[PDB]
């Protein structure tokens, strides 16, 4: 079992290894749309012989399939990499850190001073090894600039004089890798990340709605067709389609007289 | 709703959290209003823990806790990683306005 | 003897250095998913092999099976080796 970790710890740096030397994204490989055929001939269900019901559950095959096909198409790819990555993990370092566990000799009792230093270990990996310099206001400088204030006899606002001092450094925080500045290192937020996401959304829903704008400003007996029902009416040829909607659609495009 | 139940309660309205998530200068000030009831639950802990070896266990995991330049973020850590979960969300928007350039 | 299986424990690899995301996403999801069995195990390992307040009543599994072996009816310290040499010299004497 000692052996099979030291296996699966050297398949994990082999992976990472040849994985940062195709300089490939991380989610790239993981994606199932990323192996997905776009260019597939697409089947044409008005050559397919369809009647009405049958339409949707054909279109849902056509995904299915192409879906399976993108997944073992993923599968393959991941099989063709283990015997990459297996091949350089016969051939790897193997100088891994040991488990840091508390010195206990044959007949020899454990300190404690050594119970925590190993504890001392287990908190310091709680630690990230990028983070960022996200600063606390010590009562050392929060007082000094809070009576400062108060000297000049903005005491009653003396709270809100100190969290802006706070929050110009909190905003403008630096990140630090290993105790150092990395200098140049710009991150996009989950904030700022989920703002350009909400914005793209409103922007492809209100071409979604002026989509149907036009179509119900010009057709506006498109509104009795449920839109989760319409390609359950259609065929392959044209008179197969269901007359469910097809002689109420006519009459309500004539008007309301 | 449970990363955020321990700082807003238990009524948290996680609707508001989900569309706009809180800022890395949010992530702070949430941890420092909650400070000081923990570093006085962790002493009164590490006072009933049933050993010196647990009693200062459990004031060394609240010493890198509360801290709060230790708060992994995950597009500080991960840059390409958190860029590239940006564009799952960006390409299924832009399959959707595909969609609609074509019709 | 616990000594000797946790001076083993001693000796495994630090798998925590691996649980980073640039390790997650770069793996096969195999063996991703094996690296952390391999972990849990030593988690199931590592909490038995401290668990010192179950030696006591494991050597009460080797104590009566021992206490009865003393119980002989010839003698407490006889062995084998003994019973044998003392049939020579009850064999190999007259009747």
């Amino acid at each position: 079992k000692k052996q099979a970790t030291e296996n699966l710890m050297k398949l994990l740096q082999a992976y990472k290894d040849i994985g940062d030397a195709k300089s490939e994204p991380l989610l790239k490989n993981h994606n199932p749309r990323t192996f997905e055929d776009r260019d597939y001939p697409v089947p044409d269900f008005r050559t397919q012989n369809l009647k009405a019901g049958d339409v949707p559950k054909f279109f849902d095959t056509v995904i299915s399939t192409r879906a399976s096909a993108a997944i073992a198409s993923k599968d393959k790819f991941w099989a063709g990499r283990k015997t990459e990555a297996e091949a350089a993990s016969a051939k790897a370092s193997a100088a891994f850190p040991r488990v840091a566990v508390p010195e206990w000799k044959k007949g020899k009792t454990v300190s404690i001073e050594n119970l925590n230093t190993v504890t001392d270990k287990y908190a310091a990996a709680l630690v990230p090894k990028r983070k960022l310099a996200l600063p606390v206001l010590p009562e050392g400088v929060k007082k000094a600039v809070e009576d400062f204030a108060a000297s000049v006899g903005q005491a009653k606002n003396a709270s809100e004089v100190s969290e802006l001092l706070a929050k110009s450094l909190a905003e403008k925080a630096v990140v630090t890798e290993g105790g150092k500045v990395v200098e140049g290192f710009s991150y996009v937020s989950k904030a700022v990340a989920a703002k350009v996401i909400a914005t793209r959304r409103a922007e492809v829903h209100e071409r979604l709605l002026k989509l149907w704008a036009k179509r119900l400003l010009v057709s506006p007996e498109l509104a009795i067709v449920p839109l989760n029902e319409f390609d359950a009416q259609l065929a392959s040829k044209f008179e197969g389609i269901s007359p469910k909607y097809q002689e109420l659609l006519s009459a309500v495009a004539q008007g309301n007289k | 709703k449970e990363e955020l139940k321990v700082i807003y309660g238990d009524n948290v309205d996680v609707k508001h959290f989900q569309a706009s998530p809180r800022t890395p200068v949010q992530q702070l000030f949430d941890s420092l209003k909650n400070a000081a009831a923990n570093k006085e639950r962790a002493a009164k802990e590490a006072a009933a823990a049933a050993s010196p070896y647990l009693a200062y266990a459990v004031t060394k995991k609240q010493e890198v806790q509360a801290d709060p330049s230790n708060i992994p973020f995950d597009e500080v850590l991960y840059p390409q990683l958190s860029e590239e979960l940006l564009e799952l969300e960006l390409s299924d928007i832009r399959e959707d306005e595909i969609a609609l350039e074509k019709a | 003897l616990s000594n000797e299986r946790y001076q083993l424990l001693s000796q495994w690899p630090d798998f925590t250095t691996m649980y980073g995301k640039d390790f997650y996403y770069r793996a096969h999801p195999e063996d991703l998913k094996k690296f952390y069995d391999a972990a849990d195990e030593y988690y199931k390992l590592y909490e038995t092999v401290t668990e010192f307040d179950s030696l006591s009543a494991l050597a009460s599994q080797v104590v009566p099976n021992y206490a009865a072996r003393r119980r002989s009816t010839v003698h407490p310290a006889i062995g084998s080796t003994v019973a044998d040499g003392a049939f020579t010299n009850f064999l190999l004497s007259k009747q």
